[PDB]
């Protein structure tokens, strides 16, 4: 419904989109580093460690199977 | 018509202010101002009548054109104008339709009441409006005869006149009569027509 | 339209409008060609010749067909002046 | 055996004029924006060369006290790859007919597509003449005129009418729910129906007024089937 | 109750009457008889309700022409009435006459003979 | 307030186009009004048109043709330098067959055509086609 055309709101429209920016998920995420943070990797692909004990993990509603999962 | 042999003459002009066609409604259209003279000191206006004949010649000189006189087909839907559109059509060989319509006669083609006109005669934009609104399908130019009071929609030759009157509407449509047989050759001008109005106008049940 | 050896390279050629100069489309199934006679300008009787007029669809729907077949007249000796 | 098939005993009077040699090509017919009502009218001056595809058929239903009443809607695109091209969609309760009333209404709404030069006119028109946009309830099809030998840059569906309709380049673009072919084949049909109705400066010769083919007819149509 | 006739004895009588309309009089038995000779129905039922049906017509035909049949007799009576007639003269006094404003307009345009005048309260409703 | 003159001059002659007017009053007129209107008529895509003098800024009487599709303004004057100059004419224009583009360069108000011609690039003011 608006937005400033004129020939020197550089800065406005810039700072604008640099405010904005941080609404996007994808992009918050991966700038901010709650999420690397969070990551139970490092923020790598693969991951080496040891298993405690095998367990059963029950599948959702619809489905019925039990899934046969390890806790590493 | 620019020339002399067409300009009204003054039998014609008693004609007209005797059967009142020079009288209009209450309510004026922005589409059919230019065809007022001046509203009277009551609300009515006066429809200026030079603009009458001029547009019922020009409309004489649409129908003379077409080669077939059978697809004319002329249309009349109230009961103040059956009589004068099957006179039409019988003096000149237009193809009469008078009383309901029956949608699609013109976009049907099964029916047994489809045809394919050439042209479209008119009594009253307001009342026909079905056969105004088919004719917006099939490329089928119109002409009409207009109250001050009509919306000039899908119309295309517009005669002003006193649309509401049995007298008026009979008078016009005979006058389209004469007008289209002079200039086609047969009834020759500088004569009286055999024919006399009254035979056009509504019956009105008599005593 | 043609092409630089200079033949013409078209389906056809689409009539345009006589008061609005748009093209009339191949779909356009409200236009007219309205076409009236010409008098012999002594007897006031038919001879032939006669002029013909082509009307969009979109101006006759606004109802404008009327008073632009009017001035298509009066521009064109149909009618002269003083209508 | 036997033999003398007479089908097409026409009903109105354009099938009479086309029937009879009369009249010569459909573009006589478009010069005047009639409508064609008869779909023999087009197997008589195109049909060594119209060919149909079955774009999309899908099932719609409505509930109902007992059931579900499901019915099977087709889209079938059909025209000659020389510049005409039509757009044809029935909704009947088994595939069988709604394929075949399908091709009815491809056929009876062929229009002609025009064709222009991106860079410079060597001849055969190649390409749109200009940049056209077309629309169908959120769906926008924009059309680009392109270089010789580009192609159709588009997606499948739009790239099966243009090329039905003669196009050999263009750059082609969506912005919408393109994900219903419905919307997607009426809007592209409708960008290139706009292809004609667009005013150039090649177009501003003044109009030669022609005779209706009734007007030039009125002779034999006063008797020519009874 | 009933006795409401289906449309299938309806236009059959129409049909009946519309064809034969000078064989048929307003007593029941003879037009039973004259649909039994001139028509074919298959059942005796449906041929006495034929005829019952027209019987009912015919005591109306004989007032006012009904809105679904056209015989020969009632035509000449619009088409002899829809051809001019002495009830209905010329122009009724051919010294029909104007107020101002219309002169006024007449004036513009070259008329000079045979007009009157009036005036009015001066607007709607006084 | 009012901005820009240029813009709505050229809104209201294309609001009146889309309606088939024979003439547009547009006001109040200005000397890049008569320079565009100059161009545009020079090409073909509007008829003559006459200048109503007040004592004021004045108005300005348009007959319109019937083969204007579309005239437009560009909102900010960017300046434009003879090699934005292709792609400015390839998101404005609707072909390469016709449509102009105008620009004021510092020999007048005149068309990209007659730019690259003369060697000289300016401010886009808008197009017609
Ligand atoms: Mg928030
Ligand atoms: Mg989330
Ligand atoms: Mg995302
Ligand atoms: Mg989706």
């Amino acid at each position: 419904m608006g937005k400033c055309r004129g020939l020197r709101t550089a800065r406005k429209l810039r700072s604008h989109r640099r405010d904005q920016k941080w609404h996007d998920k994808q992009y918050k995420k991966a700038h901010l580093g709650t999420a690397l943070k969070a990551n139970p990797f490092g923020g790598a692909s693969h991951a080496k460690g040891i298993v405690l004990e095998k367990v059963g993990v029950e599948a959702k509603q619809p489905n019925s199977a039990i899934r046969k999962c390890v806790r590493v | 018509g620019a020339l002399d042999v067409l300009q009204m003459k003054e039998e014609d002009v008693l004609k007209f202010l005797a059967a009142g066609t020079h009288l209009g409604g209450t309510n004026l259209d922005f589409q059919m101002e230019q065809y007022i003279y001046k509203r009277k000191s009551d609300g009515i206006y006066i429809i200026n009548l030079k603009r009458t004949w001029e547009k019922l010649l020009l409309a004489a000189r649409a129908i003379v054109a077409i080669e077939n006189p059978a697809d004319v087909s002329v249309i009349s839907s109230r009961n103040t104008g059956q009589r004068a559109v099957l006179k039409f059509a019988a003096a000149t060989g237009a193809t009469p339709i008078a009383g309901r319509f029956t949608p699609g006669t013109f976009t049907n083609q099964i029916q047994a009441a489809f045809r394919e006109p050439r042209l479209l005669v008119v009594t009253d934009p307001r009342a026909d409006h079905q056969p105004l609104t088919e004719a917006s399908y099939v490329n089928l130019p119109t002409i009409a005869l207009c109250n001050t009071d009509s919306p000039l929609r899908y119309v295309d030759i517009a005669i002003p006149c006193n649309n509401k009157g049995a007298h008026s509407v009979g008078l016009m449509w005979w006058m389209l009569a004469r007008e289209v047989l002079r200039m086609r050759g047969t009834i020759s001008r500088e004569h009286p027509w055999e024919v006399m109005p009254d035979l056009y106008f509504y019956r009105d049940p008599e005593e | 339209m043609q092409n630089d050896a200079g033949e013409f390279v078209d389906l056809y050629v689409p009539r345009k409008c006589s008061a609005s100069n748009r093209i009339i489309g191949a779909k356009d199934h409200a236009s007219i060609q309205m076409n009236v006679a010409e008098v012999d300008k002594v007897t006031g009787r038919f001879n032939g010749q006669f002029k013909t007029y082509a009307i969009c669809g979109a101006i006759r729907r606004m109802g404008e067909s009327d008073d632009s077949i009017l001035r298509l007249a009066k521009a064109d000796g149909i009618v002269s002046k003083n209508f | 055996g036997k033999a003398e098939d007479k089908e097409w005993l026409p009903v109105t009077k354009l099938g009479r004029l086309v029937k009879d040699v009369k009249i010569k090509s459909l573009e006589e017919i478009y010069l005047f924006s009639l409508p064609i009502k008869e779909s023999e009218i087009i197997d008589f001056f195109l049909g060594a060369a119209l060919k149909d595809e079955v774009l999309k058929i899908m099932p719609v239903q409505k509930q109902t006290r007992a059931a579900q009443r499901t019915r099977f809607k087709a889209f079938v695109a059909i025209g000659d790859y020389n510049g005409h091209v039509g757009l044809g969609v029935k909704c009947s309760k088994e595939v069988a007919t709604a394929i075949r009333g399908a091709i009815i209404l491809a056929k009876l709404s062929i229009v002609p597509v025009r064709r222009g030069y991106w860079g410079n006119k060597i001849g055969k028109p190649h390409t749109v003449p200009c940049k056209v946009t077309g629309r169908c309830g959120s769906v926008l099809v924009h059309l680009i005129p392109a270089p010789r030998g580009t192609g159709i840059v588009s997606a499948p569906v739009p790239k099966k009418l243009l090329l039905m309709a003669g196009i050999d380049d263009c750059y082609t673009s969506a912005w919408s729910c393109t994900a219903t072919l419905g919307n997607f084949a009426k809007a592209t049909f409708d960008a290139i129906s706009k292809t004609y109705s667009y005013l150039t400066p090649d177009l501003w010769k003044e109009t030669v007024f022609t005779k209706s083919p009734y007007q030039e007819f009125t002779d034999h149509l006063v008797k020519t089937h009874t | 109750m009933g006795r409401v006739r289906t449309k299938t004895v309806k236009k059959a009588a129409r049909v009946i009457i519309e064809k034969y309309y000078t064989r048929l009089g307003n007593d029941f038995h003879t037009n039973k008889r004259v649909c039994e000779e001139i028509a074919i129905i298959p059942s005796k039922k449906l041929r006495n309700k034929i005829a019952g049906y027209v019987t009912h017509l015919m005591k109306r035909i004989q007032r006012g022409p009904v809105r679904g049949i056209s015989i020969k007799l009632q035509e000449e009576e619009r088409e002899r009435r829809d051809n001019y007639v002495p009830e209905v003269s010329a122009l009724d006094q051919e010294i029909i006459e104007v107020d101002p404003d219309t002169k006024e307009m007449l004036k513009l345009l070259d008329f000079g003979s045979l007009s009157n005048l009036q005036v009015t309260q001066p607007t709607v409703g006084m | 307030v009012r901005m820009n003159v240029l813009a709505d001059a050229l809104k209201s002659i294309n609001n009146a186009e889309k309606r088939g007017k024979r003439q547009v009053l547009i006001r109040p007129c200005s000397k890049v009004i008569v320079r565009f209107l100059t161009v545009m008529m020079k090409h073909g895509y509007i008829g003559e048109f006459e200048i109503i003098d007040d004592h004021r800024a004045g108005k300005i009487v348009v007959n319109l043709t019937g083969r204007l599709n579309k005239c437009g303004v560009i909102s900010p004057r960017f300046d434009v330098q003879l090699k934005d100059l292709e792609k400015w004419q390839n998101n404005l224009l609707p072909s390469r067959q016709f449509g102009f583009i105008v620009l004021t360069t510092s020999a007048g108000i005149m068309d990209h055509e007659e730019a690259r011609r003369k060697h000289t690039g300016g401010k886009i003011l808008g197009f017609f086609f």
